[PDB]
RNA sequence: GUAGAGCACUGAUAGGGCUAGGGGGCCCACCAGCCUACCAAACCCUGUCAAACUCCGAAGGGUCCCAGGUGGAGCCUGGG
RNA sequence: GGUCGCCUCCUAAAAGGUAACGGAGGCGCCCAAAGGUCCCCUCAGGCGGGACGGAAAUCCGCCGGAGAGCGCAAGGGUAGAAGGGGGCCUGACUGCGAGGCCUGCAAGCCGAGCAGGGGCGAAAGCCGGGCCUAGUGAACCGGUGGUCCCGUGUGGAAGG
RNA sequence: UCCCCCGUGCCCAUAGCGGCGUGGAACCACCCGUUCCCAUUCCGAACACGGAAGUGAAACGCGCCAGCGCCGAUGGUACUGGGCGGGCGACCGCCUGGGAGAGUAGGUCGGUGCGGGGGA
RNA sequence: CGCGGGGUGGAGCAGCCUGGUAGCUCGUCGGGCUCAUAACCCGAAGGUCGUCGGUUCAAAUCCGGCCCCCGCAACCA
RNA sequence: CGCGGGGUGGAGCAGCCUGGUAGCUCGUCGGGCUCAUAACCCGAAGGUCGUCGGUUCAAAUCCGGCCCCCGCAACCA
């Protein structure tokens, strides 16, 4: 038996991970916000900014925002541009939304 | 496909000439079918209606 | 969102007499009311009923919440039903007005039933929590004669942390509800 | 001195063939737009570089061979990988 | 008479009768049994002949196990028809035995109480048979 | 996915265990208690059957790659 | 007497294929939602639980991987959806088609990708009708709407 | 490089069902609230958001057992590509190569690659 | 498909060439009578007059035709 | 067995086509009139629809196996 979280996993993470490009997968806390670049064709994590290694805080998404403008940067040096949104069982709004328009903020494609 | 289910063609309401093929059920949508479509001869989207095939 | 009569009564009265029993060894594992499901069920608003919604507005304004249309889970012959009829009536109280709700089932409306006489102590489940029967419904508070119209009894349940039955008993029991025996 | 109400059989009936299955074979050299498989219901599931038809057909969208690969509880897979 | 209660297919096919049994090649319930020499379909009028047989020899008394099953339809062209125009209607039932497979067993009966007794069922029917008693070999199995 | 083989599903199936309602006294139920050399659902253990059953599954057979193979071999285009 | 085209299954001997007046069934339709997308969700059933209320109306509980469902026959497939609900929608596009599946012919069938112009989506992407496999009819003769290609010396018209 | 943790891939249930335990400083979770964005055929259950008081009860994590499920030999056999003989037949035997299914002995309460965040 | 006509109370139809009344027997209730099943007889419920949109001063009789039954006709690669 | 039609309150018939929809006659039981019986007048009672599967939400109705009524055949050259 799986839960509505682990069905809604697959259920979005297949339609990306069969895309061939390179997934940026996501992970919401209820404390902070992070997220790293997997090619998943290895398996190997690319480059993963965050809020706990960056040790940040003041407001959930804008700290949401901020981890984003360091994945852009720090992505961008090793030539990432093929961004593929792993948007996980959370959606597309508020939190993990800003990391997006924040990981845009850089030049990253997606 | 029936008595029922008529045929009908695409009218473009632009020049009110012919466009498209298909079927529809004349009883619960007694209607017009209408539908945004393509055509050849405007290059752009517009209206269309069924005119009886 | 607010703090009220019984809310502080399952507080400062109730948590005590439960780690009485059953002593819990954690803040948790101690029973609390989590969902209060009410179902007027009515399949009286057959192929037919329109009016089912001056029966399911009484069922706000005793509830405070929209009723939500509980349809059919396929089409049945004798029962007169096509699958999508509506025939039901679900509204989940849940947090605070459960207990808003609840007590004003037991302090007001409770007693004011007909012939009343306990609470059918058998009728728990078992592997968890509890829920039993009505008759009625213009014995709440809210309504009396010319307001209500057709009769309707509902169905009520409890969804508590209660994972024993025993358990449930004294739940329930101590936090207002008089019982048959 | 013959036949006599004779049964007639309500079936003899039959379908036409429709020469399904696998088509292409692993360690089998393909180009772009080849067919690999022809089935109804992925018994066969698309890999990289392999799509699938709107009737389960199972075709191959780059060169070099296909490879057939069997992840248990997941399903079979055939993807091709590319030239050299 | 030993027909199937319901049946999921009509007429049924002939099939060969190539090798030995597919189980019940060791006693497992009476002590004493009837086992096949040769295979044959076993019709339901010769399965209920053997058994009545025996049921008459030990007359009040004795239980009788039978452990083959009429579960084939023996179909059969009416009389006086030519070839094709369909199969044929569906005359009887017939059980497929294999050598080694155990027909007829007994017990809560003497020794040549049961021996007649399993000697008669097998003169009631198209093979040739033995006679074989429970065994360790048999209780290994 | 065949021979085999196995009931894990689809159905058959003999017995026994256990158990609904039916059957039937005890009661004579206005209803409960029902007891069972009765019928017998699901359900269990023993024991089985199946082209249109499959948890399984050969020998083989296909097909590609690579090697032997000069054969009244093979291939392309045409006449009969 | 029965049959005649189509689809499913079996016969069919583990590739494809294979007959019989062999054994069993279906098709000659349907859907402006049953479709495209995006978001979301999860069965049958069984046990306990409960006014009307039931073996089965609806609500609660614990057990369930798939035996439900997928318009309708069957097989394969299938909840990591293909199935249930909602929002916007109309790709049930026009111009094509690398490469193949099948195949005596002719038909049948899969399709990446390119161009125009739109749909949904934040985006990656998805849409050239429906979980697929039936729902069908070659050519001739003519009808209707277009295009404005021929038009019997010639401009038109007639006809094509 | 060793360990715990989080996010994840991969073998395909030896992984799982269940019961027994232990883990909160960390990290994860429940937990606090509805003001804001967002949100329910009803309900902040879920999705959302602002939080950090409580906690490790639930879930998850590491682990322990083998009741279940699971995987599971060796040996022998059925069957069979090929080559022979045998019976009226239904069918049976030998050679050579291949060789299961059940069942038996036993195994199993997982195994790991990439990055990150702690421990030394 | 194209020419012909209407689709009237619950079941039939005269209103109708020339618009004016939200139409008559059967059927149905109650009633005098009957010995009765009956004819007779007095009162009755029934039109959104197929609909939609009109023509006016309203329409059910005059129209655009929706509609889809009866009628005739001709064609069918 | 081959085709065709049939099977529904006690008797005989509709009802199936287009499913949810059980009517006509007789008779039968209760009551009236009558000295009484029929007649006639007033009421009611009575079929899971051959039989079984099954399709559907659901079957007199659709479908298929079997039992039965009836109708033509089973050509024997
Ligand atoms: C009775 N006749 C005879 C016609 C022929 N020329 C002669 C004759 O006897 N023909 C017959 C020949 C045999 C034929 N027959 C019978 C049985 C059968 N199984 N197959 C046959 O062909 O049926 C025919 C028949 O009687 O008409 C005429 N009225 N003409
Ligand atoms: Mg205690
Ligand atoms: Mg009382
Ligand atoms: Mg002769
Ligand atoms: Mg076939
Ligand atoms: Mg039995
Ligand atoms: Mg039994
Ligand atoms: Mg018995
Ligand atoms: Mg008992
Ligand atoms: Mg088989
Ligand atoms: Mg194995
Ligand atoms: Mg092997
Ligand atoms: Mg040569
Ligand atoms: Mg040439
Ligand atoms: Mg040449
Ligand atoms: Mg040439
Ligand atoms: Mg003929
Ligand atoms: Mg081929
Ligand atoms: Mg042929
Ligand atoms: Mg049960
Ligand atoms: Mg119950
Ligand atoms: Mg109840
Ligand atoms: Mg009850
Ligand atoms: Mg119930
Ligand atoms: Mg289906
Ligand atoms: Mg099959
Ligand atoms: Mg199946
Ligand atoms: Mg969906
Ligand atoms: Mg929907
Ligand atoms: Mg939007
Ligand atoms: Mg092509
Ligand atoms: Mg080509
Ligand atoms: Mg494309
Ligand atoms: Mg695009
Ligand atoms: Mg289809
Ligand atoms: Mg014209
Ligand atoms: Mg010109
Ligand atoms: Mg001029
Ligand atoms: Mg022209
Ligand atoms: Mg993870
Ligand atoms: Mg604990
Ligand atoms: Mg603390
Ligand atoms: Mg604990
Ligand atoms: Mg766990
Ligand atoms: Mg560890
Ligand atoms: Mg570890
Ligand atoms: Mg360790
Ligand atoms: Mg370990
Ligand atoms: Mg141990
Ligand atoms: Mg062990
Ligand atoms: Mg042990
Ligand atoms: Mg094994
Ligand atoms: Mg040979
Ligand atoms: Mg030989
Ligand atoms: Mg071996
Ligand atoms: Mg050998
Ligand atoms: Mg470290
Ligand atoms: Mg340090
Ligand atoms: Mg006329
Ligand atoms: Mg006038
Ligand atoms: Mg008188
Ligand atoms: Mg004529
Ligand atoms: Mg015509
Ligand atoms: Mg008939
Ligand atoms: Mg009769
Ligand atoms: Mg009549
Ligand atoms: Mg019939
Ligand atoms: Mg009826
Ligand atoms: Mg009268
Ligand atoms: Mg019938
Ligand atoms: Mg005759
Ligand atoms: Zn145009």
């Amino acid at each position: 038996r799986l839960t509505a979280y682990e069905r809604r996993k697959f259920r979005v993470r297949n339609r990306i991970k069969r895309t061939g490009r390179l997934r940026l997968s996501v992970f919401r806390s209820l404390k902070h916000i992070y997220a790293q670049i997997i090619d998943d064709e290895k398996g190997v994590t690319l480059v993963s900014a965050s809020s706990l290694a960056l040790k940040l805080k003041g407001n959930k998404t804008e700290v949401a925002r901020q981890v984003g403008r360091a994945l852009a940067e720090k992505a961008l040096a090793l030539g990432i541009k093929q961004v593929a949104f792993d948007r996980g069982p959370y959606k597309y709004h508020g939190r993990v939304k800003a990391l997006a328009e924040g990981a845009r903020e850089g030049g990253l494609e997606f | 496909a029936s008595e029922v289910r008529i045929k009908l063609l695409l009218e473009c309401t632009e020049c009110k000439r012919r466009n498209y093929a298909t079927e529809k059920n004349k009883r619960n949508t007694p209607n017009k079918l209408e539908l945004r479509k393509y055509c050849p001869w405007c290059r752009k989207h517009t209206v269309h209606r069924e005119v009886k095939i | 969102p607010l703090d009220l009569a019984l809310k502080r009564k399952y507080y400062e009265e109730v948590r005590p007499e439960l780690i009485r029993r059953f002593g819990y060894q954690n803040v948790w594992e101690v029973p609390r009311l989590e969902k209060v499901v009410i179902n007027q069920g009515l399949g009286e608003a057959k192929e037919d009923a329109r009016i089912l919604e001056k029966a399911a507005q009484e069922l706000a304004l005793i509830t405070g919440q929209k009723p939500a249309v509980t349809r059919a889970k396929k089409s049945i012959s004798n029962f007169k039903l096509r699958k999508g009829m509506p025939i039901g009536l679900r509204v989940t109280l849940r947090r605070d007005r459960m207990w808003i709700f609840l007590e004003k089932l037991l302090n007001v409306a409770l007693p004011r039933i007909r012939d009343f006489r306990g609470l059918n102590p058998n009728s728990f489940d078992g592997r968890g929590n509890y829920n039993l029967g009505l008759r009625e419904q213009l014995i709440f508070p809210e309504i009396t004669y010319d307001m209500v119209d057709a009769l309707r009894g509902m169905d009520i349940a409890v969804v508590t942390t209660a994972e024993t039955d025993e358990e449930a008993r004294a739940l329930l029991e101590l936090l207002g509800f008089p019982f048959r025996k | 001195a013959h036949k006599k109400g004779l049964g007639s059989t309500r079936n003899g009936r039959d379908s036409q063939a429709k020469r399904l299955g696998v088509k292409r074979y692993e360690g089998q050299v393909v180009r772009a737009g080849n067919i690999l498989v022809r089935q109804r219901g992925t018994r066969f599931k698309p890999g990289k570089n392999v799509g699938m038809g709107r009737d389960f057909t199972l075709f191959a969208l780059v060169d070099g061979v296909v490879e057939f690969q069997d992840r248990g509880r997941l399903g079979r897979y055939v993807h091709v990988r590319p030239l050299a | 008479m030993l027909m199937p209660r319901r049946m999921k297919y009509r007429k049924q096919q002939r099939g060969r009768l190539k090798g030995a049994t597919k189980g019940g090649d060791y006693v497992a319930f009476g002590d004493f049994g009837l086992v096949a020499l040769e295979p044959a379909w076993i019709t339901a009028q010769q399965i209920e002949a053997a058994r009545v047989a025996m049921v008459r020899h030990f007359r009040r008394g004795g239980k009788i196990f039978i452990r083959i099953f009429p579960d084939k339809p023996y179909t059969k062209k009416p009389l006086e028809v030519r070839m094709g125009k369909g199969k044929g209607n569906v005359e009887g039932y017939v059980a497929v035995v294999k050598p080694g497979r155990v027909m007829f067993e007994v017990a809560g009966v003497t020794e040549e109480q049961a021996m007649e007794a399993l000697r008669i069922a097998g003169h009631k029917l198209p093979i040739k048979t033995k006679i074989v008693r429970r065994d360790a070999y048999d209780e290994a199995q």
